[PDB]
């Protein structure tokens, strides 16, 4: 019924271990007791906890082009239009009317799909050097 | 016959100028450069003598020299004429024309 027991059973079962116990407990606490947790490998000498929220996947962008933070090499928009695509894109008619959508109300786009093939590709970085449309695929 | 820049087509040959490629759309997105593609409507800038169909008579080309046309996508002959760009087609090859 309490968190304190459910550290004391992270405790006696990691060998006595209370920091075990401590962010196991805290994982719990933050993703929910049925939450899902994953032991990782760890390049440092002592334990941690990150909690991912949101929708997070192992999918980078296509283009390094599309970089607009320096600082940490990464892609960052604020109230951004989302695009969602089944099937490959390809074609210059089958990503132009997403790109005058994402125009006329000013509003960042970002595409996600199966993959961008050349045409589409070269319109998304040639829109997005030349006139500084906000878009990443 | 008709003469653009010093060059009079022979028999039914035309000599048009294909219109510039599109670049830009209506709501400010621009197009790649080589999506553009074959640009299917020019000006008729010389017209030759025409095809004699029957022996006495000489059938003159139906288009004129400013008229807007419609080029099919095949049958084109590379001209270039002051380092430009023209496409020969026969009088026959032409689509139609844009009347305004």
């Amino acid at each position: 019924t309490t968190p304190e027991e459910i550290a004391q059973v992270a405790t006696i079962s990691a060998n006595g271990d209370k920091e075990i116990g401590n962010i196991i407990s805290d994982a719990m606490k933050k993703v929910g007791r049925k939450g899902v947790i994953t032991v990782k490998d760890g390049k440092t000498l002592n334990d941690e906890l990150e909690i991912i929220e949101g929708m997070k996947f192992d999918r980078g962008y296509i283009s390094p082009y599309f970089i607009n933070t320096s600082k940490g090499q990464k892609c960052e928009f604020q109230d951004a239009y989302v695009l969602l695509s089944e099937k490959k894109i390809s074609s210059i008619q089958s990503i132009v009317p997403a790109l005058e959508i994402a125009n006329a109300h000013r509003k960042p786009l970002v595409i996600i799909a199966e993959d961008v093939d050349g045409e589409a590709l070269s319109t998304l970085v040639l829109n997005r050097l030349k006139v500084g449309l906000q878009v990443v695929a | 016959g008709q003469a653009f820049r010093k060059f009079l087509p022979l028999f039914d040959r035309v000599l048009v100028e294909r219109s510039a490629a599109e670049t830009v759309t209506k709501g400010g997105i621009m197009l790649p450069e080589k999506s553009q593609g074959k640009v299917l409507q020019a000006t008729v800038v010389a017209v030759g003598s025409g095809s004699k169909g029957k022996g006495g008579e000489i059938q003159p080309v139906s288009v004129k020299v400013g008229d807007k046309v419609l080029l099919p996508e095949y049958g084109g002959t590379k001209v270039v004429l002051d380092d430009k760009d023209y496409f020969l087609f026969r009088d026959g090859d032409i689509l139609g024309k844009y009347v305004d």
